[PDB]
């Protein structure tokens, strides 16, 4: 590991390593070898977000790391890219265009880790998901998963359908209105079993993990469209109860009103912890590029 | 229509119409000699465009991308009045530079030093992906990005 | 280095590389064959090209358009392989369509249905004048708004 | 008469004639001849000018016509002036493009008159003033004018330069500071004696007709060249004192600061009298065009 | 006639009839009948239209009529539409919420004519679009029709397939992307045969009457999928030459480019014509109204 | 040193010392002594600029400071001096008012280093640059430079023509429009021979350093004169052929396009290695105030 600009960049032998990494940094001890001592990391987040960037900035801090950094605002990606090297050893950044980080790495000496390209993907965050996931069931492959929401914008489905190629799940339900379904492209990538679906209650009661994203206003025919629609994505408490007993319900955070709040009470709900298991997760992938 | 050529390459058989986007596709547009017809009689295409560049021959990389928009075109490769070489096109495996992408949030479509490139998905018909954000491409928007 | 042409037009003495502007001054790029040489050999010019039309004899007026670019070029009118008319070129007097003009307030810069329209002040060094906003272009301003 | 688009326009037999059929409907009388009777002008004014509005419309009223019109606000100003060509008689148009209602009369059947287009011209504008100083001088020919303030960018000052072309002025000073000259194109137009001149100071003791115009701030090297220059090119009480017994003083109004309102009470002040011959004066264009 | 709020208002009978005034009026004799004489009509455009509001005002004027009005800008349509009553005889209204016509309709006492509601209904321009139509092919029964563009919330388009029930067109051919296509509701209102269809160069050859709107950006699932689309709802040129000697292309103008600006040009295009018989048409309804 | 609010704060024998500090920063050894341990630096850019935050950041780091800042954003500049005061051992501040760090510096007791104030200087860039061009020719006694683009403006154009007046250039070529000429004030304190000049195609064959500014749009007549002289002010890769075989380009980053990018491919582009030399400079620059 060098760039981390898609999920394809990860091997499952790399994935089964950054999972004991993972383990091990979880269990907070404090003794963990400071592999950034005297490095810098810039955090390059051209398009904002706050729970993100800390979560990196604290990665590379636990790891003995400095950080520098901005957040927002006619100069070239390029140029920047070009400073950040002078500046650092690393950079992890976040932009608003598509192949973002694909084309930063490329101008690049130092690591490049993509923390979201436009609606392209996410990598570190399917990461975190599967880390959650196999940390449940002790296994990723055999696994039944339906995705819910918005399929087709949502650079967080990207990822984690990328990288589910490298396992092997039992079956993958895409449940979307028409509108927000995962585009051909996307799909003609996947080397397993997946199936559209309109409706959550048709399979609620065979899913492993429910892995949920939100709708937004901003993407419809009219604001009736949805209206009538916006109901039955969201995961309510009734949803809830018609899974599984070992079941999870996964939500790369923040949540508006997607999912019922009665819902973080029950022992199905996993969101808050897979939002925990992001630092440990980006400190080992820090370790599989620096530490290694 | 136009005279035989001592040194260099000779496309015929480009569909009527399309010699000046054969150039475009090509880069050409400074030194060498440059000899076009359009629009001459063809016996099995109707009608056709000749193109032929004095002193340059031109290599199987620059010739498959003529394909793009003239996949019936022949190249000759020219040296003391005697064809020494008849290329066989094939499809291109990537494509940078000529083809721009049509999603406007791709970094390609906004970075000037960000230079469009799309990897061939099938040869069959033929689709085309950006290797920044995955838009596909078809026989169609490539000629139209190409013939204008 | 092209073939004789039985019917039609022939531009001779274009300034090397200004062909494909000279097409663009005439409005051409359908139906007739063209043929063109850029950087030929010419004894007066060092270099030069050549543009041929068949079956259309181009007017006195849009020739003298011609002059905005290749004000060397001699036109010869073809009928039966032979020259039936060697065209006197001037400096036109008026030109719709082919230069814009540079004031972006201007009402021919912002409606598609107001097209520009220039004309000349002085032939001399020439300046030439936008008829709705009395904008003055000169030759240099002329010359790479059509080699571009 | 038809179209009046440009100063050109008008000979100055055409010019005397409007004269004398201002003198006339000046005094007001009763019986004005209403030759729009039955007639619909639309005053189509794309950037507005209330005091113009009002203006055209009042003389448009005057002659018996009534008025349809806009004020303000992707269509093409071809296909307006189709529509008020189904809608009305003739068009008094206002526009930011220069050369638009050059472009309007060629599309359109009914007369156009141009009140303004851009920084191009205003026609009936000039006529008002040139009609101002015949008479107070019972002439134009002879006179020595001094044109102060910005000459590069302000209609006005281009309509009165060309119109002033039918008559022989003995010299027209054009005083300005460097920045705002008047464009060489418009000054190989004329056909009479022109000095450029930067101190009005210089020459006010000659000058039969001093006619000003705004310099504005948002025109400038830096708000501290403009604080400079400001100053010297207003019409202060000063400057009115040392002009002749009979001369005076000009200004297409509204004014801001650029005419010490003290002035407004000599006698050389005439701003407020020429503004008052708007309406006669357009009255008499109009019937030039529909009433002979 | 008294209220007129939808196409639905009109009977065939009345519709003949109108067409038969619209000829008069249109012969635009200097001797029309004064039926609005001493009578003010209030012209209400809360969503403005300057075409529209010009064309009811011209209409109102020719008749005899004086013209109030305003256009734009927490005041109740209840408590506008009372003191309209107050202050004149009749309204014009142009209201961006669907129903907004009718509402004022049962509230008022003076008639009411809708000039657009929402998304809803334009009546007038349905029967001018079909004055058009009669008066090219002397009738209306027996054409073929083709709709093209938006379909889904072009209020024009609704009152015309409204209209046209009062007569027996031969086929409405319903030509739009899958997103723009007329909703349930309206298709199952109409007594005549309707086929939807994706491109107009399948069946071009066969239709009477091209009828026209806009597609706009501001409408789809992204940027991408318009520009794919958006090409092919255009009149180009080429598809004009497509079609039979006799037909004719129509528009509700204004237009920015849904129609190639060289087919102006051609006989066939006749939405220029369409504009032209606005007033004469509103005169009649107007006439319809007050005058008999 | 203490203050560095202008480029006159520092002599010959000073620079000559931040040179060799920044020769030994450079070869970016792992033992630098760190002559800002226990101390804080705050960075006040009340005028962001991300670029230079970021590079005294990394300078203060490299030198074991910690750093505290902000970044943009009614608190007299007074107030804010005194409050850093209490929290930090010195300041770097950016500001938009010309003086603003001469001022800031006379109120605080800790060190203050200019990073820009206003269109007046920027200290420290000067002395990147002129450590860019002694690394290069071994000296900046007996060079011929040219500057071009705006010369009025720009801050670093002012740092740099002052700084030079610690050494002895043989001529400083001036190249710009009329209007973007150095301001009189800024020549007479000059002690070395200056010339001014339209087009830089005159003398491009005799400059051993050549350092452009960005030309704005925003600082024009009109629109017009901009695009009319814009692109002669241009680094163009035909301007770069015609330099001397020894030569270098020069540009305080970042830019837009007053550079052609295939210049950065040839030997005389110098940009990419001047901005590197950012950090290591202003370590030595404060190593001069701190650790001496
Ligand atoms: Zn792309
Ligand atoms: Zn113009």
């Amino acid at each position: 590991l060098k760039h981390i600009i898609s999920a394809y960049n990860f091997s499952r032998d790399e994935l089964e390593d950054i999972f004991a990494l993972t383990d091990k940094y979880s269990k907070n001890l404090n003794d963990t070898r400071k592999i950034l001592s005297g490095k810098t990391i810039s955090i390059a987040f051209f398009e904002p977000s706050t729970r993100t960037y800390l979560s990196f900035q604290k990665a590379i801090i636990n790891l003995g790391g400095d950080v520098i950094g901005f957040s927002g605002e006619g100069e070239n990606l390029a140029d920047t890219i070009r400073m950040l090297n002078n500046y650092s050893d690393g950079i992890v950044m976040r932009h608003k265009y598509d192949g973002a980080s694909r084309f930063a790495s490329e101008i690049s000496d130092i690591p490049v880790i993509n923390a979201g390209d436009g609606k392209h993907e996410h990598p570190t965050q399917a990461v975190i998901d599967i880390y959650t996931i196999n940390k449940h069931f002790n296994t990723i492959d055999g696994l039944v998963f339906a995705l819910l929401g918005d399929l087709k914008y949502a650079r967080t489905v990207n990822s984690l359908l990328r990288i589910l190629t490298r396992f092997r799940p039992k079956l993958v339900y895409l449940i979307s209105p028409q509108l927000l379904r995962a585009r051909k492209e996307i799909l003609d990538e996947l080397n397993y079993p997946v199936k559209e679906v309109e409706n959550p209650f048709e399979v609620i009661n065979e899913v492993d993990v429910l892995y949920v994203t939100r709708i937004q206003k901003e993407r419809f025919v009219d604001e009736m469209e949805y209206e009538k629609i916006k109901g039955s994505y969201i995961v309510s408490l009734d949803l809830a109860n018609k899974m599984k007993k070992d079941s999870i319900i996964l939500h790369p955070l923040p949540r508006v009103n997607e999912i019922d709040r009665k819902v973080d009470k029950t022992t199905k709900a996993k969101y808050f912890e897979q939002a925990s298991y992001g630092v440990p997760v980006r400190m080992s992938i820090l370790t599989k590029i620096y530490g290694e | 229509m136009v005279s035989k050529i001592k040194n260099g390459t000779v496309i015929d058989h480009i569909p009527a119409g399309r010699a000046f986007a054969v150039l475009n596709v090509l880069g050409i547009k400074e030194g060498f000699r440059i000899a076009l017809v359009i629009n001459v009689d063809s016996k099995k295409m109707g009608k056709k465009d000749i193109v032929k560049i004095e002193d340059k021959e031109i290599s199987d990389t620059e010739a498959n991308l003529i394909t793009l928009i003239a996949p019936t075109a022949t190249i000759n490769i020219v040296r003391e009045y005697e064809v020494v070489k008849k290329t066989k096109l094939e499809v291109p495996k990537v494509v940078k530079g000529i083809l721009k992408c049509p999603n406007p949030y791709c970094i390609t479509s906004n970075d000037v030093e960000a230079i469009p490139t799309f990897k061939t998905l099938t040869e069959k018909p033929l689709k085309m992906r950006c290797e920044y954000c995955e838009t596909i491409i078809d026989e169609n928007e490539i000629m139209s990005q190409i013939l204008g």
